């Protein structure tokens, strides 16, 4: 979704700390004043990418406290009081996989994990008890058993299939999300898409910094 | 005038404990505007209304009425 | 009733347009960096990039040319710098624009001539239509959705047993107002009575969750009846 | 940017909806997903 928000600046990079250099490079005319521009320009939409991702909804629903969703078990994806980040347990997994003096600095995200986390919740918790309604208007409950029935609907199977098979599904339900648990805790690929953006970043920011020992 | 913010040290602004939309973002969940005499202030912004759904397995909710908008959509 | 609440809502894009001059940071902004790429690119005209002078007739006017051609050529790597950085900036830029104008003719085609399924491709809310405008250097559409608006808390079931069969509906779901039920749309509350035109049977009581008891009326009995 | 673009389409048009995309929402036919939050991006548990 993003990257990481960096900020360079050249009368430290090019020039540190030196009076002699620095008038010097006035002659060059507006060329940091041109690429720190570029930098924030960057920084900037960084914060869009995730507000554009998350912050689709104006309200923060939260799911009651009997969880009696047709035999249906989203404890594993629903927020866990316990953690002082109310992060839930899958989140968990996923944060445990991804992992200066020259005028290199980064600045920090506008939205914080905690306040991702408070999104991805109400728009989970709109789904459960919401349906799709949440999306267009005003979120109107429906069981949840009974929104799978349109769901199946949605795909050309009638409604009598959901309920005449309900405690099959909702078994099978439950056993494929316990194996995305068992999946993450062991393979640490699978998260490639995201670690490729961190390594890209920090080896680009390092081989900046290696120049400054070339003589040119 | 001094708040102790994540993303530095701000000066200049009264930090309230209040939570509003962001007007001037800051960084790391603090944003800033200028309202009330009046005078710049820093706070923790807010993600929205809180509002939980009465949940329940044998109660549905069924619009009666319904409203026609118009809204605009801008691309260059 | 509609078409009131339509006519309306196309008045107020009227006056929010005619005093939010913000509506339109979209394209103002596309404006705006251009022109603010291009004065960088004039005032780099004005730097001497080491040499003597940034004026290139006053280096001829006052060296005789071996002389000249060394300060010359600090002129010349400095400003075909700016230019790559220029043209660098723009073909980046440019692939930006693409992307939004490769968006605006899908919207086009996806929402003013036919009707969009995608949620929140077309506006938020279920899509009726949408309006092309034109607009300096871009494209705004007006799209006209549908938004429920007023809800009250009904009783439901998933199915009915009536002879010992289950009754599932057709299209939309059962509701009681507290006494009776009844088999009504999904996006608007329009209550009918159940009949066997409004359902279908699959299998008996046993098997569903949450059946109720009720009566499904069948219109052939009184027709043979009398 | 671009795969910004694409996270914010797939979350409307298939947690807030369902998708009749053939392969957009995972293989299969699609059901719902549910988000979930990651460093520096999104990822999706789709249901089909
Ligand atoms: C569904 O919602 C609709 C609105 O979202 C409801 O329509 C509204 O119904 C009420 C009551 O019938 C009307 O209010 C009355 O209107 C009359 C005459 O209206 C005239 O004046 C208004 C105000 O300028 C104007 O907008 C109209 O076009 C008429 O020229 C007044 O004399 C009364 O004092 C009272 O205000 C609303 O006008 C009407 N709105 C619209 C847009 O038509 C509808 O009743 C709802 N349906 C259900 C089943 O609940
Ligand atoms: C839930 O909906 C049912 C179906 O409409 C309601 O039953 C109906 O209640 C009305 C109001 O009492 C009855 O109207 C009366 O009809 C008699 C003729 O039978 C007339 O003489 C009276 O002046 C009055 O208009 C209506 O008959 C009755 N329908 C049936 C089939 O019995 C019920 O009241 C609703 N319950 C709630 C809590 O809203
Ligand atoms: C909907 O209506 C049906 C029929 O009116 C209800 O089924 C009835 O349920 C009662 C008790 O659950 C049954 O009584 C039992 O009868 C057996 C002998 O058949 C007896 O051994 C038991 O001690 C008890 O008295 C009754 O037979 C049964 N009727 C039929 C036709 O199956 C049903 O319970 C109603 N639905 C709900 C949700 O209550
Ligand atoms: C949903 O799944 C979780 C995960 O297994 C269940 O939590 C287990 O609950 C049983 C009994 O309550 C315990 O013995 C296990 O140790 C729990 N496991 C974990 C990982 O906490 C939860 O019970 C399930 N939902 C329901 C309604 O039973
Ligand atoms: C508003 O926030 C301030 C802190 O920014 C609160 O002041 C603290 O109050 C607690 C009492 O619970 C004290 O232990 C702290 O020492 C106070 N902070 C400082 C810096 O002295 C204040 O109570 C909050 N008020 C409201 C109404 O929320
Ligand atoms: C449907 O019923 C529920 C509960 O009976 C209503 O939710 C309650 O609304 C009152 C005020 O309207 C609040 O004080 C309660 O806290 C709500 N309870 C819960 C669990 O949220 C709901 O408003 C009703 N729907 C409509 C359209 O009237
Ligand atoms: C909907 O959920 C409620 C949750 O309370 C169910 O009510 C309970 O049902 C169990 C057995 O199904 C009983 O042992 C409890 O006594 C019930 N509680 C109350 C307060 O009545 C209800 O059965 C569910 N709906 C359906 C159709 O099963």
């Amino acid at each position: 979704v993003s990257m990481t928000k960096t900020s360079v600046d050249c009368t430290m990079y090019i020039c540190g700390d030196s009076t002699e250099c620095s008038n010097l490079l006035l002659q060059y005319g507006s060329f940091c004043t041109q690429l720190n521009r570029a930098l924030t320009g960057i920084a900037v939409e960084q914060d869009k990418n995730t507000q554009e991702v998350f912050a689709q909804v104006k309200q923060i629903y939260k799911t009651p406290p009997i969880k009696d969703f047709g035999g249906f078990n989203f404890s594993q994806i629903l927020p866990d009081p316990s953690k002082p980040s109310k992060r839930s347990f899958i989140e968990d997994l996923l944060f445990n996989k991804v992992t200066k003096f020259n005028g290199l600095t980064v600045l920090p995200p506008l939205l914080t994990d905690e306040m991702i986390a408070q999104y991805t919740s109400a728009l989970l918790a709109g789904t459960i008890t919401s349906g799709w309604t949440f999306g267009a208007g005003a979120a109107l409950q429906i069981p949840f058993a009974m929104q799978m029935a349109y769901r199946f609907n949605g795909i050309g199977v009638t409604q009598n299939v959901l309920y005449e098979n309900q405690k099959l599904i909702a078994n099978q339900f439950n056993s494929a999300i316990g194996k995305i648990q068992d999946s993450l805790s062991s393979t640490a690929s699978a998260l490639g898409k995201l670690q490729d953006v961190v390594n890209q970043n920090a080896q680009a920011l390092n081989t900046l910094v290696k120049q400054l020992s070339s003589n040119f | 005038n001094v708040f102790q913010t994540r993303a530095g040290c701000l000066i200049g602004a009264e930090h309230v404990n209040n939570s509003y939309e962001c007007d001037i973002p800051i960084g790391a969940g603090i944003c800033a505007s200028y309202q009330t005499s009046q005078s710049i202030i820093a706070y923790t912004m807010s993600l929205g209304a809180e509002n939980s759904v009465a949940y329940s397995n044998n109660s549905i909710a069924i619009p009666t009425n319904f409203t026609i908008s118009v809204t605009t959509e801008i691309l260059p | 009733l509609i078409a009131n609440q339509f006519n309306s809502a196309i008045g107020k894009i009227q006056d929010s347009l005619s005093s939010t001059a913000s509506a339109l940071g979209k394209l103002q902004d596309v404006v705006n960096q251009n022109a603010q790429a291009l004065n960088t690119l004039v005032k780099q005209l004005s730097s001497n990039f080491g040499a003597i002078s940034s004026v290139l007739n006053d280096i001829l006017s006052r060296l005789d040319p071996p002389e000249a051609e060394v300060q010359i050529d600090r002129l010349i790597t400095g400003r075909l710098q700016s230019l790559q950085t220029y043209v660098t900036q723009q073909l980046i830029r440019a692939a930006e624009i693409r992307a939004s104008a490769n968006l605006a003719a899908t919207k086009m085609s996806e929402c003013v001539l036919g009707q969009s399924k995608r949620v929140d491709f077309c506006g938020k809310g279920y899509h009726l239509m949408s309006f092309p405008q034109s607009a300096p250097h871009g494209v705004v559409f007006l799209h006209v959705t549908y938004v429920p608006a007023q809800e009250k808390n009904f009783t439901t079931a998933p199915a009915i047993c009536h002879d010992g069969k289950a009754h599932f509906p057709r299209e939309g779901v059962f509701v009681s107002n507290g006494t009776h039920w009844f088999v009504t749309q999904r996006n608007f509350y329009e209550p009918q009575i159940i009949t066997t035109d409004n359902t279908f049977v699959s299998g008996n009581c046993d098997v569903v969750i949450g059946i109720v008891n009720n009566t499904v009326y069948d219109p052939l009995q009184p027709e043979l009846d009398s």
